[PDB]
């Protein structure tokens, strides 16, 4: 029910997860700022 | 979980007039020549791999 990260060549495939992954929000939120004709954005995040 | 080894990197332009660009590799290792063909369109010169 959480995201988390995951290895690019991990072979297991028995677990699914209902969290929105952060690619496709990720494409929303870019998309949300081409919206607003923004030129110079600040990310700011809390844990790496 | 290599922006977290170049995390330092990429909060440097916030104390620095740097100009960075970031690209990733693609899943296939035999992939690189978009990624080099888009090195020759942008016309970057200092590459850190």
């Amino acid at each position: 029910t959480r995201w988390k990260h995951q290895v690019s060549d991990n072979k297991d495939s028995f677990y699914v997860s209902l969290y929105p992954d952060f690619s496709s929000l990720s494409r929303a939120i870019l998309d949300l700022v081409q919206f607003f004709k923004w030129k110079t954005v600040t990310v700011v995040y809390d844990d790496s | 979980t290599g922006l977290i080894r170049l995390q330092e990197l990429i909060k440097a332009p916030s104390r620095y007039n740097l100009r960075l660009k970031i690209r990733q590799l693609p899943a296939d290792t035999k992939d690189a020549k978009p990624l080099l063909k888009e090195m020759k369109r942008g016309k970057e010169f200092h590459v850190i791999f």
